[PDB]
């Protein structure tokens, strides 16, 4: 038997599910067919409505204490929770029921970890990260908007293979991928050290791959794996394609000033 | 119970009420309710968006140069399209013209998204409405091979391959851990494919799930990452260097070689896997050419997209045509103006928002996003909706109208607009397709037609990828490398007060962003998104939107198993995070 | 002219002389000459290595820790194997024991190379000797599909696929630019495949050319790059970090996931493309089970490889067995000792080198590499050779012997040794292969058998990749992460004078590096490489090596078209840069 | 018609041919079938012996002045050139005949560019790079042992697409890929800057990806694209996998001291 997994969605854009399906190794196909039992997932499952409600209830009952809960998105506390409605009731009710039976929770993305765009000023819905609502369960934060595909799949394979949760930092992020800053492993650091900066888009510096610090790069304050693991089967990352890091793996990055203002 | 007439329909909420909440195999959160009569035919349909985040509110006070990054996060499925509409809007407000290569690259980004999004929709979202996955276990692998080889030149067709797929599925199911297939609608009488077609289709589902990850490598080259690539106001940040020192730090010939390789593979997959599968769905499900017409024979809308002349959004530039048809008059395709206050307006009399006067519609430059959760009597409580009250407010989605008309947007709308404007390629394609199915042209205005049009648009976009790539290379051979205009990057160069509109055709239909800038900051930012149109609630005249209309008059075989509802809703490719933003 | 008898052959250089120079579809530079009688039968064969670089000379005075990097550049085809033999030799000399994970990774590197090298050889080097590429233009695509599907579960088999491949070939030759196919031997009577099998084989040639690039990604993860990955004395430089801060700077779970994905794909391709193709060549070319036997029914040699117990090179550790057979006595597999001065010796009486006494052999710890270009009484001149003089010095390749015996090495040799030692997997594999062909076991001792054994070994190595990967993961789960031993890294920790042997089984056969260190520097470094054995010139007793023996007694259909010579030579996979170093 | 290419091999290990066939984009298959006409190549061609000599003669005669010559390896001057024999004559004779009819010459790899391993001390065969023998033709040097696969194919595509030779530095190397140093685009530069170094293999610093300068990395003196473009479809490069750069794209790198001595 494969380990049961329940994947639920609060307020979210679905970037985290989309990132997951981009995994190159293992393919998401192979994760679903061979590594886990993805037993509930609104984006992909056949059942709808009452049939989907039956799946949810059956799984969390049969596998009480034994399933992993993956959470994408977050609960809004405004309007009695009815900014996010599932089966006619506040999403937070579904979150709390799913959490109660879980052995552990994976908070995918900056939404579930910290709040992400809906929690940016002035947070109209009172969107709230998972760990401020669920306070009696192990929560692994895997931040990023979205996290890197092959990071998501590596964390999953670690847990399956090694039968344990990843070691985490003081914020609940896996040390393996979040222990160092973007700027600690950035291939443009030679230029940063030399004072060789892009000053305006498409200037001569930009065409030579100079450092993006003066264009607002938030790599110096951001912990993630983008500058080493890279994105989309190692093809690129934001800085390699010419835009500074936005800071998207960090709590509150939307409200830390303009993306084009220097750290 | 009450009944009234609108748009040729009799809206009757007598009879049994059915609820489908959650709608799955969509993006985001939706609830649908219907009433059925004694013949199990839908006589009332209610579309409800069950989420809201408030990006229009969050964007206030931001620097316009940052806006794209925020609004990109409206949606990770249609990822990039909102960034594109944002940079368009801000450039329109300030008066910025981008260089030709930036426009070409943006067009590549959009075409890449069309290919990716349409492919994943066809297989991962809509496919299980048409393919009975469990029935694939009954297939003969040799007959499956013969079927596949009769439909396509695609290489992967051996009997051994189909046996291996079937065996993997058997072993997946055998321990009772059915995963995403648990408690599905398998065996419903509306599943009409033979077992061999179900196994072929399921094999292709898995091939598409693997292959889709490759398409977005184009976004990673030009935009850094997918989901959610990066953009700039003034062009793109992916500076080009082909033949100078430091090309290792830029888009160079090796990077462009990677892009070309992806384009070729993408076109091959779409043309030889998705296109024959879509035509086969049509061949085996012809009655669905008469189901789910809705507003597609009444009122359809496109803004147009893919400006081929940089900074020119007019009819001679846009490669994907714009226009509107109303009152079923396809002989008169009307021009669309997104500044005209009498054209696009949004109503909230049936939505969870406050206007000073909810009986009037507001153009987006006059838009207001003041959330007000107020469901009235829902046969439960405010935190327990048993039955939405469609006589009152019932959705987080605003109701857009065009000159007061309820419109359908998306692939079928676009196809009808292009066909009736006399686009020769569209006319030839559509006519050849309907001839091959032995169906009349009217058969396209249906649930089945939506699926066919989506597949043909994926083919169109894959072709346009090569066209745009070749355009970029032509410029590079001529020594034209520019990717950004920065004359008006600094806020001291901007008008003190200005406004602009950015528009395009997202995978799901007509998208617009309306932006007003004052004193260097966003003063107003209003979005009207394709699923906002299609999933719209009612207006003060009681007019229904595209989803509600397409569900009307539909027969259900088994009321408790809402496969017909799912088929029609999925044919629009609902994106609920987009619809509500 | 002269005639003499050796090893059951009558070596007769009367009659017509044929020269093949250059030999193509090998690595490096080779010349072959033969004499043929009136009956078109080869009565004399001469193997000549026509290149030399002098790595053994260049290594003198270097730091032992650097040696691997120099000797890896002996060969970019068998890339990595010389680095492995080098670190083994230096570790043996100094007394270094590597950690288990380093050993496992080295075994993965070697198995990866076996898979890659054997696949490319089968298709790109040897394949066109068996597949008539131009005859593929006459195939029926449907019959090609039916053939492929009868032989394999491989998915890529549709009639449309084979038609597309055939049409690509038709277009390629339509302009009269035949490229690598120009002036080939197409239509020769020894091409025996039907058109459908030629088209199947050509399709697979192209699939293999594409797929081989993926295999070596394993080398890139652990070794940085391929060709020519990196290594260290003491283990491997690819530090592991799975669960600690900074894993982004090391071999982490994502890197190991990439390796696993490649292993699976590699096994799938070998098992479902190469193995059925090898068997198909067998089925259609059974007479070649009796051609090219050479020394394979007389004298064969393996050193053994793939130590499963780290730092233990004995019989209980090596997964690929070692041993020697002489005198056709396969009932007596003899143990090999690479330190014993009476076992491995090299002769230069027929090679372009100076020894103090050229009538005796020198063990590699007494080896001398003193190049001396002296072709003597050639037809032509020393810079314009028309005929080598095989009674005098005729090659840059030294002549290795084992206890004075001329030996064959490589996949067939290893298969025979393992079979006759009773290795259960080898016996089962060989028996099932020969039963499928309805041939006796003796049919493996032939040109066809070399090809079959090479394919068997690719399958064996692909399986061992998974075994080694799982062993690595088992260690990581147990918290055993070490990849390098550094207590004897610094030269001050080494013996003032020491010597060592590093040995393995390269794709082409038994490899040894013999190293002597004195005062921190290389004092002697002598290599004996598999093609040195097989392509060897004669010795003082006139004994012939494996290539010369395999060519003896071969019938040629058309003397001017050396297809039978090429078939037999390519069956050994000659690597002439390796042979001469 | 496709542009004719003649590819010859002197003293060499075949690492440069092998690198070429690793190309990910375009695939080497597509280069051969659709981009160029690879009209002579000992490694891949069907014909041998007299039939291969006929191909060589026919191509260089029919396409005199119009073919590109690719050279792998180099000629030895020792022993009257008979350290490398082709058709019974010194290889240098074949090189000179091929060069005389070529429009331009591509010197693949460190062997053809500079000398590589056979030219390292004491250079027993007097192996000599191409540009010291052929003095009257344009020669593009593409160094590395071997060069990066996708660099080789990008240079080919550039030449075919743009119908011109790449612009070169003062040493004849294409500016696009050889204009900057490994160390100018190395993702471990943050560590170099901070004084954070591996001191012995598999120490704690090595397990965190610290800089390899004290382990002998020659990145500071080496011009190539490995730290940006990387190797084998972007999977890795020497430093990323834990070994310092050897300097393999630079003239004389074998004789610049031990690989483990600091630059
Ligand atoms: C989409 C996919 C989502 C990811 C799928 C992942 C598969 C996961 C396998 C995880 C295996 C580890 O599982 C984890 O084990 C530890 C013990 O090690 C448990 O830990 C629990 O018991 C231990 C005692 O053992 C206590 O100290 C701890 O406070 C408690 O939470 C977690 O409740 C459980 O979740
Ligand atoms: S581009 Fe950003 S992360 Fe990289 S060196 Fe510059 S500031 Fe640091
Ligand atoms: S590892 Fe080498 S190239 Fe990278 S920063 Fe250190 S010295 Fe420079
Ligand atoms: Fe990733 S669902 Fe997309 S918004 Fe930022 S993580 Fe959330
Ligand atoms: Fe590349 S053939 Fe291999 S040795 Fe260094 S380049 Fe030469
Ligand atoms: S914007 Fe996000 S994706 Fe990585 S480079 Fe910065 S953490
Ligand atoms: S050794 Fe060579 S492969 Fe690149 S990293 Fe250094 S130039
Ligand atoms: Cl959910
Ligand atoms: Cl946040
Ligand atoms: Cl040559
Ligand atoms: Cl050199
Ligand atoms: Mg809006
Ligand atoms: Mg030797």
């Amino acid at each position: 038997p494969r380990i049961p997994v329940v994947w639920i969605h609060g307020l979210e854009c679905t970037c985290c599910t989309e990132s997951f399906i981009r995994s190159a190794h293992p393919l998401a196909k192979d994760v679903i067919l061979s590594l886990i039992s993805l037993d509930y997932d609104d984006t992909l499952m056949a059942a709808a409505g009452t049939q989907a409600e039956e799946v949810f209830e059956d799984i969390i009952t049969q596998y009480n204490g034994k399933y992993i809960l993956a959470v994408e998105g977050n609960p809004p506390l405004g309007e009695q929770g009815m900014f996010c409605i599932s089966s006619g009731r506040p999403f937070i009710e579904k979150l709390k029921r799913a959490a109660a039976g879980a052995s552990a929770i994976i908070a995918w993305g900056t939404c579930a970890s910290w709040g992400c765009v809906q929690a940016a000023r002035p947070n109209p819905t009172q969107a709230t990260p998972i760990d401020k609502v669920i306070t009696d369960k192990p929560i692994i934060k895997v931040p990023g908007c979205p996290p890197i595909p092959d990071v998501m799949s590596a964390i999953i394979t670690y847990m399956v293979t090694f039968d344990r949760l990843p070691d985490v930092d003081r914020m609940g992020r896996p040390l393996m991928f979040y222990g160092q800053r973007i700027h600690d492993k950035c291939y443009r650091r030679a230029h940063f050290d030399a004072g060789e900066f892009v000053q305006s888009w498409d200037d001569d510096a930009a065409r030579k791959g100079y450092c993006l610090y003066k264009m607002g790069c938030k790599g110096p304050t951001t912990y993630n794996a983008c500058s080493s693991t890279r994105w989309n089967d190692g093809v690129s990352f934001p800085i390699q394609s010419g835009h500074g890091c936005l800071g998207c793996a960090e709590n509150g990055f939307w409200d830390r000033g303009s993306f084009y203002s220097r750290v | 119970s009450t009944q009234y007439e609108t748009q040729g329909y009799t809206i009757n909420n007598a009879g049994r009420r059915l609820v489908v909440d959650p709608i799955t195999r969509i993006q985001g959160h939706m609830r649908c309710e219907v009433n059925i009569n004694d013949q199990n035919v839908i006589t009332n349909a209610v579309s409800c968006g069950t989420m809201f985040r408030g990006l229009e509110i969050i964007l206030q006070g931001r620097d316009p140069r940052d806006a794209w990054a925020f609004v990109e996060r409206i949606c990770g499925v249609c990822t990039g399209v909102h960034a594109l509409a944002s940079v368009y809007a801000i450039e329109d407000a300030i008066g910025i013209k981008v260089p030709d290569n930036a426009n070409i690259i943006r067009n590549i980004m959009l075409a890449t998204l069309w290919c990716h999004d349409h492919l994943v929709h066809f297989y991962q979202l809509a496919g299980m409405d048409w393919i009975d996955v469990l029935d694939a276990l009954k297939a003969d692998p040799r007959k499956t091979s013969e079927l596949a080889q009769s439909l396509s030149s695609w290489p992967k067709s051996s009997p051994g391959y189909f046996f291996d797929v079937q065996n993997r599925l058997k072993k997946f199911v055998e321990g009772g851990q059915l995963g995403i297939f648990r408690n599905g609608y398998w065996g419903h009488p509306q599943y009409k494919l033979p077992p061999e077609a179900n196994l072929m289709g399921f094999a292709h589902y898995l091939e598409a799930l693997d292959f889709q990850r490759e398409i977005v490598k184009i976004h990673a080259v030009f935009g850094g990452k997918n989901p959610h690539p990066n953009w700039i106001v003034g062009g793109m940040p992916c500076a080009i260097n082909i033949d100078e020192s430091g090309a290792v730090g830029a888009v160079n010939m090796e990077r462009l070689n990677l892009v070309q390789s992806i384009i070729t593979r993408t076109a091959d997959f779409i043309n030889n896997v998705m296109i024959p599968d879509a035509l086969a769905i049509g061949q085996f499900n012809k009655p669905w050419s008469e189901i789910g017409t809705g507003l597609s024979d009444k009122c359809v809308l496109s803004y147009g997209a893919f400006p081929d002349i940089a900074n020119d959004f007019g009819e001679k530039s846009l490669l994907m045509p714009g226009g509107a048809v109303i009152n079923g008059d396809f002989n008169n395709v009307l021009p669309v103006d997104l500044v005209d206050p009498q054209q696009v307006q949004e109503f909230v009399d049936h939505a969870w928002y406050r206007y000073p006067n909810d009986q009037v519609g507001r153009h987006p430059f006059d838009g207001i996003t003041d959330p007000w959760y107020n469901p009235g009597d829902v046969k439960g409580s405010d935190t327990n909706i048993q039955q939405l009250n469609e006589q009152e407010r019932y959705s987080w989605i605003k109701a857009p109208r065009w000159r007061g008309n309820a419109m359908e947007v998306g692939p079928l709308a676009r196809t009808l607009i292009a066909y009736h404007k006399g686009d020769a390629a569209t006319v030839e394609s559509v006519d050849r397709m309907m001839s091959a199915l032995n169906l009349p042209l009217s058969g396209i205005q249906s649930t089945l037609g939506r699926i066919l049009c989506r597949a043909h648009e994926a083919q169109w976009a894959a072709g346009k990828l090569q066209y745009f790539f070749d355009k970029l290379m032509t410029n590079l051979k001529n020594g034209n490398l520019a990717t950004a205009s920065t004359e008006k990057w600094e806020p001291a160069t901007w008008p003190t007060e200005c406004r602009g509109v950015g528009f395009t055709e997202a995978p799901r239909g007509a998208l617009g962003h309306w932006a007003a800038i004052r004193d260097g900051k966003i003063d107003l930012y209003q979005c009207v998104v394709p699923t906002t149109w299609n999933a719209s609630p009612r207006d003060p005249k009681g007019q229904i939107g595209a989803y509600e209309a397409a569900l009307m008059n539909t027969k259900m075989a088994i009321p408790e198993q809402p496969l017909e509802i799912l088929r029609t809703l999925h044919s629009f490719d609902p994106c609920l995070a987009c619809s509500t933003h």
